[PDB]
């Protein structure tokens, strides 16, 4: 497939087609769904190696919403990427200000 | 909106990290929510009446937030 | 003994630590049906919707309380007030 | 019971055979 | 709109022994849609500023560095060149 | 762009009134920045709902999206006069 | 002209073609500019009605940035559509906190 | 006599009257000059990119010290410090 | 940077309805300035670059600020 | 005089308050 060619997991076929369906230009470029694609990957490898390092700092076996949170709120540019998105069920980082904790 | 109580409202500002709260909060968390509920909600049913339907589906309710710059992860 | 500050400091690490909605779901539905029923009369919901609506809710309310936290520490308070979530409020753009 | 109460009128859900369960579940393929 | 049986793909490759739960499937889901909108939209509205009719990998490449913070985006231009390479290779 | 048509509202609201040039280039990026989020709002709802046309009413819907309350309820009642004018 | 016949000054046909050229959706129906026009028409007219009187409060015959300024932070409305919005050479809506000023 | 409070309203309301450019353009055109070329070398902009960035870098900072100037107050201060900046930046997502 | 001189700094604060001023407002000002003179300048040498042009435009910058959300007009 | 200054080869203005009229 297209994806096999680019050693990639994604979809570059539904890529392109979501492209045109979309009504972004009249017209893709033959290299644009594979790029595309490709980023798309690399930004949900990086969600999913944090959020399973955060899972596995837990000693759990399996990825849960709260995982995702924790994962995104303590890497810098994830945090900026996605400040404004809600993702239910995730809570919120565990953070207490300092002038409120015993000197 | 008395429906929504006071150790209610306290635990979500516990989870804030909030350590004290004064007595006058509850009430003006109360509208603060109400305020909020109100504007998803308007943009929410002009989604669902665009649409012709009379029930509000999740989807709508997503829209309406990223119309609002508050987008929601987890209900598409 | 009292030690009111250790009571909350616990409900704080208590409340960080989970992710449930805090608000009950039966009062949040009805609050949802009045707004709603005010707008349209026949108007109805998925119940997901109602949940959507109150995953967003909560999470608004919680930043709030974060801006709002920071705005009574500002002012050397510990003790949250209304004029503190007036400030974040009106510095957030609301 | 910490439930929405779905034998509201005010609530249509579009399966409405099933109720919802508030559980998380491992997704598989 | 549902791109799950992905990512759990490439959730065996960086997680070989963990799962996900449909919540978290949800998410990612949701993600990789929201990321898709956004890179999507801008490289129209470039392609739109340039009066050009096409959006191709240069503009997808633009979009990225402009939504992307720092790092991220300097490693995600660098998997998506990478990508369109590998792709018309022997 | 718009400064004619501009012009021409202007002197049918105050007719004894004249504009600065550079007040006319805001009006222009008013005219231009209110049409992108009007006609970006209504490719969104025809995408939305799997429709392939933009019609009159995913203008209205996006004016009431987009526009606050009384802005919005004039906005629309405009608009749909101009429209029912336009078929006659 | 399609303007006239929908009884606007703003150009209906000029609208139409922006639309079409402009990414949006793969047809444009005839209604469509005309009920936008009639829009960009209607507020456009709010602005100059608005400015014009902020123009003439201060003895002046000639609308210049700083009216329009004026003009849109006046308005509880047209200061929420234009809230993240900056106006070159408008100023600030002259205020003062009354907590500065001797009581 | 010393009148800071008398001599302070004065210079609000000249300025919040006035909307020239309040920044010496040739020194704004120098900052815009050594940021653009740390970017890249032979960088070069037109006169109106320059202005164009000077009316949106004044419009920014002026609303920011309006921000500021309420976390000031907010703490029962009339002087702004780096602190209500900072506050205000926070709260303001940046 | 220091080129931004405290009256020029005083001044704005004053647009603002600033009534006093410490003395270490000037240098969190000037860095504050900066920080946002990069991030702008940044986006708009990216357009810039992208139409494979090496002169920034005032439209240039007018779509680095609606980038971020701070649409200016008066420049196209 | 509190000007921009065009002399400066950082400046290219090769490409680039009246009342308005028709
Ligand atoms: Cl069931």
């Amino acid at each position: 497939t297209r994806s096999s060619r680019a050693g990639l997991q994604f979809p570059v076929g539904r890529v392109h087609r979501l492209l045109r369906k979309g009504n972004y230009a009249e017209r893709v470029g033959a290299g644009a769904p594979v790029y595309l694609a490709a980023v798309l990957e690399y930004l949900t490898a990086e969600i999913l190696e944090l959020a399973g390092n955060a899972a596995r700092d837990n000693k759990k076996t399996r990825i849960i919403p709260r995982h995702l949170q924790l994962a995104v709120r303590n890497d810098e540019e994830l945090n900026k990427l996605l400040g404004r998105v809600t993702i239910a069920q995730g809570g919120v980082l565990p953070n207490i200000q300092s002038v409120l904790l015993p000197k | 909106i008395q429906g929504i109580t006071k150790p209610a409202i306290r635990r979500l500002a516990r989870r804030g990290g909030v350590k004290r709260i004064s007595g006058l909060i509850y009430e003006e968390t109360r509208g603060v929510l109400k305020v909020f509920l109100e504007n998803v909600i308007r943009d929410a049913v002009t989604y669902t009446e665009h649409a012709k339907r009379k029930t509000v589906t999740a989807m709508d309710v997503v829209y309406a937030l990223k119309r609002q710059g508050r987008t929601l992860y987890g209900f598409g | 003994r009292y030690r009111p500050g250790t009571v909350a400091l616990r409900e704080i690490r208590r409340y960080q630590k989970s992710t449930e909605l805090l608000i009950r779901k039966l009062p949040f539905q009805r609050l949802v049906r009045e707004i709603a029923q005010d707008f349209k009369t026949d108007l109805r919901f998925q119940s997901s919707a109602v949940m959507a609506l109150q995953e967003a809710s909560e999470a608004y309310l919680v930043a709030l309380f974060e801006d709002t936290n920071l705005c009574a520490i500002h002012a050397k308070r510990v003790t949250i007030m209304p004029k503190d979530i007036q400030l974040a409020r009106r510095i957030r753009g609301e | 019971p910490n439930e929405y109460d779905l034998n509201d009128s005010f609530l249509d859900d579009e399966e409405e055979d099933y109720e919802p369960t508030d559980e998380d579940s491992d997704w598989e393929p | 709109e549902s791109y799950a049986i992905y990512v759990y793909k490439v959730l065996k490759q960086v997680h070989p022994d963990t799962g996900i739960s449909s919540k978290a499937m949800s998410i990612m889901n949701s993600f990789v849609n929201d990321v898709f909108e956004r890179i999507a939209g801008e490289a129209s509205r470039l392609a739109h500023y340039n009066k050009r009719s096409t959006i191709t990998s240069r503009e997808i490449q633009t979009a990225v560095r402009l939504l992307l913070p720092g790092e991220l985006a300097k490693h995600a231009v660098s998997e998506g060149t990478k990508a369109v390479t590998k792709y018309t290779s022997a």
